[PDB]
RNA sequence: CAGCUUGUUGGUGGGGUGACGGCCUACCAAGGCGACGACGGGUAGCCGGCCUGAGAGGGUGUCCGGCCACACUGGGACUGA
RNA sequence: AGAAGCACCGGCCAACUACGUGCCAGCAGCCGCGGUAAUACGUAGGGUGCGAGCGUUGUCCGGAAUUACUGGGCGUAAAGAGCUCGUAGGUGGUUUGUCGCGUUGUUCGUGAAAUCUCACGGCUUAACUGUGAGCGUGCGGGCGAUACGGGCAGACUAGAGU
RNA sequence: CUGGGCAGUAACUGACGCUGAGGAGCGAAAGCGUGGGGAGCGAACAGGAUUAGAUACCCUGGUAGUCCACGCCGUAAACG
RNA sequence: UCGAAGGUGGGAUCGGCGAUUGGGACGAAGUCGUAACAAGGUAGCCGUACCGGAAGGUGCGGCUGGAUC
């Protein structure tokens, strides 16, 4: 049934930005909503809010094109999964594109990206490459 | 076993090439010096001198016991 | 597959063939060499292949070929025998040295002259 | 071992005049042979090949000795066809050649070889003697009134003196500043095309 | 003074009432040398009027290749037909590591510093249309700003800034 | 190779040992291991290391250095720290 | 002045002509070469690669992403059990509190010497050798973090069942 | 006599879920065991024609079997 | 008492040899057919049954990886 609702939550990103979509709509979490402040603080998306459903919350995520049809997010890739666990001291934490991309790191401070935990020199687990 | 308790313990570790969190039991004999455990049992054991053949623990104490 | 799989079930990898037998991991292997004889190779490249049914001291029996033109090699002749398969006989997978116990070298060789067993000039 | 043998048949199949100034070359510069003058077929691994030939038949240094200066130049930082030259330059006939004690490479290997040379007032003679930072490179005081040294005295104008070593007067002794980088190394050849040899 | 290299020549062939009718094809680079790479197929009947088709092919279909000074920006890996092309970025003394299909179009753009590997087919007219579909990945640090509203101090790493003042100074 | 184990698994009183201990002995309880591979068959001294490899892995245990086992084959004590 | 050889020269793979030979003699790692003009067999000349060595065989790793964790597949190429039910096992929705086993930070003990990478030093250079630092992916003890996984004690109705 | 499914109401329980190595059940047709039944069809069989031959195609006949009851078999291009 | 080697006894397991015999692979330019590939001259394959020098033939069910309107 619906296991890994993380992964879902990159996988709805996927089909609306390659299918150009203005805005997605998911169920809500409070792991999700911790992720989407993420991408909004690196600029892969604009500005997101929380609705009322029938039945608990749900989370709104507009999303940011060019000036042409021209994508802000390049890729997603879940990396830790519920069948394999990742997990990534400071000193080899991963690099996603040579530099240009971003790891969502689970750190005990909060969610992190690679820069945020490696001058904070702490580690943990590696959720999603977003780049 | 007339003053000797089995415990199973339990232990999770990765795995040396797939990277997976496996789940793996062993059976300890500990020893008590009066038989009050039941089938259940939270229990807390601690190593000590050869007992016997196969005995190495013995029961310090039991927390919420068999219900 | 299913990591899951990959921890009940491993991985494991194809089994390598012994691609020279008879020789029992020795470079050369010695022999006794009965039947010199002469075969036919396959369905194109005909000739008259030079062969010889060596009696190796691992207590088997192999055919293996004579390289060069000339050889002296009759029914109780010493022979020293190395790897290397010739194509188009079909079952042989031997090759008797040149310039070994007794096999003489190749007459009239000035090129290669190392492979076939020569000394220079006299 | 060494090559021992015609110095200009190896210049010819290089396409390349490697010592300094040849009659013999560019009347033929073309590579020997009977079958001389054919056109040749530009294959990728002939171009990686005969400039590796390039590196060795200039400074006379043989395959597996050669071999060992690219197993510490690509272990070295900064790049590995900059270290390359730069350890095969610091050899001491190498010195000699670029001090201006010597008229060809084939020459400045046997006056360090027959040892008319001392360092650090050391008697040398190896010619595969790496020099460091601030190594003087003496002559010996047995070897001056001779031929060879003292057709070396008024001949000190013809050729340029790098700037990585200084020659100094009467006392025909080389001071040696620094290892060169790459600006005062002379080029007849490329440098990548010998790391991407031994990448095959 | 373009660079051109030709890849591979193979004899095509077609079955007729008589016999045989033969022709030849000529997967041709053509590079700028600094930046600018194209490809074209080209084929005809005679072997010199192929690889004259190819070069006139492959300078109307140039695109331009981001490169930072020797090497590429981020590794990638492309998908042809059925061909796999993996390519990594180098340090700046190491020549280009490639196979003879994708050492033309990298010697051909420019690229010094690479290592690449083919994975797929070991066809040479998909292992090149994987190289170029590699290629197409790339996208520069500027770029990269401009798609996530950042400056670039904080969208590249500390290491790529500064290889590219070592270039231009 | 799918059922192995009866001093086998545990207890008490003695004996034994440099020392804990079915290590041994008498009685009493009926257990102990196993599909996470018991019992069996094939092979092998183990490791720091060595060779290869982009790394992960794969093969190996030769010099040198640590440890174990054996001294014509099989068993046994004695002397002594 | 006392001191050079060995293999290779059709493609892979650096390096070609002449004569003898005529499916013969023979070559070869592959697929192929030789049937009267052989750059592939034998010789001579020439050439290339190395060089006190050069080649062949045996053995292992690579190339092999052809056991794939890094890093593959399964409509027709090799590959979905004839189909369901269920045991051990693997896996798990939203949310509050807590323990701190996994995870992660830091510090002491340990990870012998030699070998290995780095940097200097000593044998005329180098191999070799000494010293200093890394390495030793780990494991044990103390003290921090609680985002995530998990254990414990609850709550919720969207999955599931009535 | 009896199993499942779908829609609506949102009354109820409150993660009770999914998959499932071994295992167990079901499983076209042919076949096999005991006993029934047997119109038509029809392997084996026989005769005729065709043909160099015709152990086949085509034709006239025709036994098991196809059908029923209770068991076994457990295989199919059991396929989307 | 325990106890190595030795002696007797019935089993377990792994290999050699064996008159004769079952198939498999490859050889040459052998003998008898023509089953498959075209509607391969009766559409082909799959499971099962019986039969026949040999391929194969026919029954029952099935598939299209065949047709037909
Ligand atoms: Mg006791
Ligand atoms: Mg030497
Ligand atoms: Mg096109
Ligand atoms: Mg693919
Ligand atoms: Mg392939
Ligand atoms: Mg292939
Ligand atoms: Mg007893
Ligand atoms: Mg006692
Ligand atoms: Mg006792
Ligand atoms: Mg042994
Ligand atoms: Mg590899
Ligand atoms: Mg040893
Ligand atoms: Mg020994
Ligand atoms: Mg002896
Ligand atoms: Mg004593
Ligand atoms: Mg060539
Ligand atoms: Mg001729
Ligand atoms: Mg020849
Ligand atoms: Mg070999
Ligand atoms: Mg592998
Ligand atoms: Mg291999
Ligand atoms: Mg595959
Ligand atoms: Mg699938
Ligand atoms: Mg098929
Ligand atoms: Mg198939
Ligand atoms: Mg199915
Ligand atoms: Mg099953
Ligand atoms: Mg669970
Ligand atoms: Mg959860
Ligand atoms: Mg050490
Ligand atoms: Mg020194
Ligand atoms: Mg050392
Ligand atoms: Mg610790
Ligand atoms: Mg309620
Ligand atoms: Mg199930
Ligand atoms: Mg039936
Ligand atoms: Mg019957
Ligand atoms: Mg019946
Ligand atoms: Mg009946
Ligand atoms: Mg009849
Ligand atoms: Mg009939
Ligand atoms: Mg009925
Ligand atoms: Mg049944
Ligand atoms: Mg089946
Ligand atoms: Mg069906
Ligand atoms: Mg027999
Ligand atoms: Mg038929
Ligand atoms: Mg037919
Ligand atoms: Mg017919
Ligand atoms: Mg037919
Ligand atoms: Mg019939
Ligand atoms: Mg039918």
């Amino acid at each position: 049934t619906m296991t890994d609702p993380i992964a879902d939550f990159l996988t709805r990103l996927r089909n609306a930005n390659s299918a150009y979509h203005d805005e997605v709509s998911l169920p809500h979490s409070k792991l999700k909503a911790n992720i989407a402040q993420i991408l909004k603080n690196e600029g892969y998306i604009s500005d997101f809010r929380t609705e009322d459903a029938r039945v608990g919350k749900s989370l709104v995520i507009q999303l940011k094109y060019g000036p042409s049809r021209e994508r802000s997010i390049a890729g997603l890739r879940r990396v830790s999964k519920p069948g394999l666990r990742v997990y990534a001291k400071s000193t080899n934490l991963p690099r996603v594109l040579g530099g240009l991309g971003v790891a969502i790191i689970s750190t005990s401070s909060g969610l992190l990206t690679d820069r945020q935990a490696a001058r904070q020199g702490v580690g943990g687990e590696v959720l999603a490459y977003v780049w | 076993m007339q003053k000797t308790i089995v415990v199973e313990l339990e232990d999770r570790m990765r795995h040396p090439l797939y990277g997976k969190i496996i789940r793996t039991t062993k059976k300890v004999k500990a020893h008590d010096e009066d038989s009050v455990a039941g089938i259940g049992d939270r229990v807390s054991l601690m190593e000590t001198r050869p007992l016997s053949a196969t005995k190495r623990w013995r029961l310090v104490e039991i927390l919420e016991k068999a219900k | 597959p299913t990591i899951q799989q990959l921890v009940r079930k491993g991985r494991r990898d194809k089994i390598s063939k012994v691609k020279t037998a008879a020789l029992k991991g020795s470079p050369q292997r010695r022999g006794v060499c009965t039947r010199v004889y002469t075969t036919t190779p396959k369905k194109p490249n005909s000739a008259l292949r030079k062969v010889a049914r060596v009696k190796l001291t691992s207590q088997v029996e192999v055919t293996a070929y004579i390289p060069g033109e000339g050889h002296n090699l009759q029914e109780h002749s010493m022979v020293l025998v190395r790897g290397g398969r010739v194509k188009d006989l079909p079952g042989v997978r031997y090759k008797i040295i040149r310039g070994s116990l007794d096999t003489q070298g190749v007459k009239n060789r000035k090129q290669a002259r190392s492979r076939y067993g020569a000394k220079k000039e006299k | 071992a060494r090559y021992t043998g015609p110095v200009t048949r190896k210049s010819r199949r290089l396409r390349t005049d490697l010592v300094g100034g040849d009659q013999a070359f560019e009347k033929r510069p073309y590579p020997p042979g009977q079958h001389g003058r054919a056109r040749i077929k530009e294959s990728e691994y002939l171009l990686q090949l005969q400039e590796k030939q390039k590196a060795r038949f200039t400074y006379g240094v043989m395959e597996k000795q050669f071999r060992r200066y690219y197993e510490e130049a690509v272990r070295q930082p900064g790049k590995t066809g900059e270290e390359l030259l730069k350890i095969l330059e610091s050899r001491l006939d190498n010195v000699i050649y670029r001090a201006g004690l010597a008229r060809t490479r084939r020459m400045a290997r046997q006056l360090v070889s027959h040892g008319h040379f001392n360092v650090n007032g050391v008697h040398v003679n190896v010619p595969s003697y790496r020099v460091s930072q601030y190594d003087i490179v003496d002559v010996r005081d047995k070897s001056l009134n001779t031929v060879p040294f003292q057709i070396a005295r008024e001949t000190a104008g013809e050729r340029p003196i790098p700037s990585w070593l200084q020659v100094v007067g009467e006392r025909q002794r080389v001071l040696i500043h620094q290892l060169p980088e790459r600006a005062q190394i002379d080029v007849p050849l490329t440098e990548q095309l010998i790391v991407e040899y031994y990448s095959k | 003074n373009y660079l051109e290299r030709v890849v591979a020549i193979n004899r095509v062939s077609k079955v007729v009432k008589g016999g045989r009718r033969f022709s030849f094809t000529a997967l041709v680079i053509v590079g700028d040398g600094n930046g600018m790479v194209g490809v074209g197929y080209g084929k005809a009947k005679e072997v010199p009027a192929a690889i004259a088709k190819g070069v006139e092919e492959a300078r109307k279909s140039f695109f331009r290749v981001p490169l930072i000074g020797g090497t590429i920006t981020h590794p990638v890996q492309g998908e042809a037909a059925a061909g796999v092309v993996l390519l990594r970025p180098a340090s700046p003394g190491t020549g280009v590591i490639a196979g003879g299909a994708a050492r033309a179009v990298l010697e051909c753009a420019g690229v010094h510093d690479i290592l690449a590997k083919s994975l797929g087919s070991d066809n040479a007219i998909n292992v090149v249309h994987a190289t170029v579909a590699a290629l197409k990945l790339l996208q520069r640090p500027e770029e990269v700003a401009a798609r996530r509203g950042l400056p670039i101090e904080d969208v590249a790493p500390a290491g790529m800034l500064k290889a590219r003042r070592k270039s231009e100074a």
